[PDB]
RNA sequence: GGAGCG
């Protein structure tokens, strides 16, 4: 069954921009999935998305701009603390100088640079770059 | 998919994005809700109270009408049966394999599906038990079981 | 016995466009005979004015919840008299509705879902573009941060909205403080 | 009353059965197909092959050396076309088999290096399609409703089966390129006649 | 139509008509009502007006129905 | 790319695919450069062009046609080409 | 030169 849906919405996201389309659809629709591409968009990472309400739980269309090499879901949501920060960074991303891991904290859905500023830690939802 | 086999349909009622009434129904609420009554009364289920309104009647969702479900406004008038409609079915056809069973020995298709029917029966009767549809202590019984149903 | 057309919550005095909105609703109860019969049960319990554009106002006056329902029944008739006495404005009935905050953490206490803030939204917003019936939304998040909303509305009823799209637009952000823009899907 | 210079192509096209694709589509050719017949044959929009005419004649131009582009045809039916569409054009016209290794071995007398490769239908034409694939080299070709549009860049929805569909095709895009250049004057009419570009059976 | 070739968001009427009914960028019936007493299009009762069959009901040639 | 001075310390910039932005290597022989060239009034070449860069990848799959039709039929209304 | 990690 659906388990998780964020990683079908950044699953479907990092196969169409494979293949280099520029739209793709996600269904269904949650207020996780919205913040995690507000997030992506932010930095330039996809364009306009819009969500069209079906009464149910809603679709998004996202805009892609090739620009995004990759993106998925950690899975199960692990805790990390702010000094344990660096070291999913070391994991996870590219280098030291791009790439973001996106975390929920109990001050919302950030970036782990924006956990940094903030001093907030809490659980990995995925990464994108 | 199905459950208890390896089915993957997809048919299904698609609801209208509008959940209004249609200009062209004029019957009211308090009106619906004396005909779901009147057809509670009778012996009909949920199910089949609004099978009769879509086709007869032109109320393609009650709740557009009149705000509540079928089975909401059974209950608030005393009408819903002791046992849910569902499990109420599935009981009906775990009795008439049985009866067919004890007649053919040999059938062990019938016996396979009698296995299915019933492990269906007692995980909704599980679930009714804990948001207090059923009695605490209510429990299935085969030899009992008949008597329940028809 | 016009201030009986005026109920302001916690028995308020109206203010000096209230009594205007609340006067203009009694004169339409003697004088139009085809609204004798409907106003009577009616009344009201606020009244403001919202700059929309080009020197332009609209009056969007708060009904109580349990007469929502009987404004419908004679809102398009009652508009018409209520816009040509208050010349160059729009009338805009909005039903009042409560916005219970969500409770604290760990919390016993429960909220309806009507009182939620979106379903409020939401609410406001069907009210807002009567009589035209909602068929459709889509939501834009534009790359800069701000998000647009679309609303679609049934095209059966567009001499009634067509002309009302930019004070819909403008009533729904001061009430809300979200974009929405209207628009009719083709047929 | 008078014709523009596109209503009289497409008039001429008509007449050439330009228009007439196959039974089959390939999916990549949809966008360029207008409706389906009961017959089950396709009806290519002219009026879009018309638009990709005068894009492929925009590149061609864009060439400061015509001899480096290169028109070949592997039916019979064409072999006619290219010849003639490469002598007012200065292009260079390869008729007949496509020899294996042209545009990659550079040991071979026939070695080239096109800027521009013109094919008259993708399908018969594969290999030089293929090869040119190894050399950056960009293509134009002629593509029906089942044409495969694998390494083609700029294709031509158009009939390039038939001898009159083929000759009318070239005779067009011979103009265009020529009236982008300033060499003969515009419109629809060429003192050239479409007739040699046809196939002259013996 | 390749996806690059078409708007998600604003698909042709032609095509969403050929959709499956819960396929669609907004799910919606393809079933209606019609009068004669309304009737369902795709009834499951016997009204004889309408006969009921595995999808539309088979209407009556004699009388006339109007859609609504 | 650019030390912490302002240097650049690439030893070049490679193209990216006009239709799905992608790099373009040194090896990508399936990759190709077109070039578009502009009108007058009249209908004449003026030695005027837009340039167009194609991965290797996005050929291979047969999307170029359908990408360059696009692309240009955004770019001459743009530039004024009709 | 083409094909294959070989
Ligand atoms: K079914
Ligand atoms: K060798
Ligand atoms: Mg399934
Ligand atoms: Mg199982
Ligand atoms: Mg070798």
């Amino acid at each position: 069954v659906r388990v998780s849906v964020l990683n079908d919405a950044l699953k479907s996201m990092y196969n169409a921009e494979k293949a280099g389309k520029a739209q793709v659809e996600l269904r269904p629709s949650s207020k996780v999935i919205i913040k995690f591409l507000i997030v992506m968009q932010k930095h330039g990472y996809i364009g306009d998305f819009q969500y069209v309400d079906d009464h149910r739980v809603g679709k998004i269309v996202v805009e892609l701009n090739g620009r995004l090499n990759k993106c998925g879901v950690i899975s199960p949501r692990f805790d990390v603390g702010v000094a344990t920060i660096e070291g999913w960074t070391a994991r996870l991303l590219p280098s030291r100088q791009f790439g973001y891991i996106v975390l929920t904290t109990s001050a919302g859905i950030m970036d782990h640079e924006e956990a940094r500023r903030k001093n907030v830690g809490g659980k990995v939802l995925g990464f994108f770059y | 998919g199905r459950m208890h086999s390896r089915g993957k349909g997809i048919s299904a009622s698609a609801l209208p994005y509008k959940r209004t009434p249609p200009s062209w129904l004029k019957i009211s609420a308090p009106d619906v809700e004396d005909n779901i009554c009147k057809f509670a009364k009778k012996g009909l289920t949920p199910s089949q109270i609004g099978v009769i309104l879509r086709d007869s009647h032109g109320i393609a969702q009650v709740k557009s009408v009149t705000g509540s479900k079928i089975l909401r406004i059974l209950k608030a008038h005393g009408l819903a049966p002791e046992i849910p409609e569902d499990l109420y079915h599935l009981i009906k056809k775990a009795v008439a394999i049985r009866k067919h069973l004890e007649r053919n020995r040999k059938d062990k298709d019938s016996k396979f599906r009698l296995i299915l029917v019933e492990s269906r029966i007692h995980r909704l009767a599980r679930y009714y038990k804990k948001t207090k549809k059923l009695p605490p202590v209510w429990k299935y019984e085969s030899t009992t079981a008949s008597t329940l149903v028809a | 016995t016009s201030k009986q057309k005026i109920h302001k919550d916690k028995a308020a005095e109206p203010s000096e466009h209230e009594v205007s909105v609340g006067q203009a609703f009694f004169d339409l109860e003697n004088t139009n005979q085809e609204l004798k019969s409907e106003l009577k049960d009616l009344y009201i319990n606020s009244a403001t004015q919202i700059d929309v554009s080009g020197n332009r106002k609209a009056v969007v006056i708060h009904v109580p919840y349990r007469l929502r329902k009987a404004f419908r029944k004679v809102h398009v008739r009652l508009v018409r008299e209520l816009e040509k006495k208050f010349s160059g404005k729009d009338v805009i009935f909005i039903a009042t509705r409560r916005i219970v905050r969500p409770p604290k953490r760990g919390s016993a206490a429960q909220r309806p879902r009507t009182r939620t803030l979106t379903s409020v939204h939401d609410a406001i917003l069907e009210d807002l573009v009567v009589p035209a019936e909602i068929v459709g939304k889509r939501t834009r998040y534009r790359v800069d941060g701000s998000k647009i909303m679309k609303v679609y509305l049934d095209p059966k009823e567009r001499n009634n909205t067509e002309y009302k799209l930019e004070t819909f637009s403008a009533v729904y952000r001061k009430l809300s403080g979200k974009d929405v823009v209207f628009e009719y899907p083709i047929t | 009353r008078t014709l523009s210079t596109k209503e009289a192509d497409i008039q001429m096209m008509l007449a050439a059965e330009v228009h007439l694709g196959t039974k089959n589509c390939d999916f990549q050719m949809e966008r360029y197909a207008f409706k389906r017949r009961n017959d089950g044959i396709y009806i290519i929009n002219l009026g879009k092959t018309w638009e990709k005419l005068q894009m492929a004649a925009r590149v061609i131009v864009a060439i400061e050396n015509p001899q480096d582009i290169i028109v070949q045809s592997a039916r019979p039916y064409g072999q006619r076309a290219v010849l003639k569409f490469a002598q007012y054009t200065g292009a260079h016209a390869i008729a007949g088999r496509h020899t294996p290794g042209t545009f990659t071995n550079q040991l071979q007398t026939s070695y080239s290096e096109p800027r521009l490769l013109i094919l008259t239908d993708p399908r018969t034409d594969h290999q030089p399609i293929k090869e040119a694939a190894l050399g950056n080299i960009p293509t134009i070709a002629f593509c029906d409703t089942d044409s495969p549009m694998r390494y083609v860049d700029i294709g031509i929805p158009a009939n390039n089966k038939g001898k009159h569909s083929i000759g009318v095709l070239f005779w067009i895009l011979a103009r265009m390129v020529l009236q982008m250049r300033g060499a003969i004057n515009q419109g629809p009419k060429w003192d050239v006649m479409v007739d040699l570009f046809f196939y002259r059976e013996p | 139509v390749l996806p690059n070739d078409v708007d998600l968001l604003n698909p042709p009427a032609e095509h969403e008509k050929k959709k499956h009914k819960l396929k669609r960028l907004v799910q919606s019936p393809n079933s209606f009502f019609m009068d004669v007493t309304t009737v369902f299009s795709h009834s499951q009762t016997v009204v004889v007006l309408c006969q009921p069959t595995g999808g539309r009901a088979r209407l009556i040639e004699g009388c006339s129905f109007r859609r609504k | 790319m650019q030390n912490d001075e302002g240097q650049n310390m690439d030893l070049y910039i490679p193209r990216k695919c006009s239709a799905t932005n992608r790099l373009i290597t040194s090896k990508d022989h399936a990759s190709v450069q077109l070039n578009v060239g502009h009108l007058d009034e009249s209908g004449v070449y003026t030695g005027q062009f837009t340039t167009y860069a194609l991965c290797g990848f996005i050929r291979a799959q047969g999307d170029a046609d359908s990408a360059m039709d696009r692309l240009w039929q955004k770019k001459k209304a743009e530039v004024g080409q009709q």
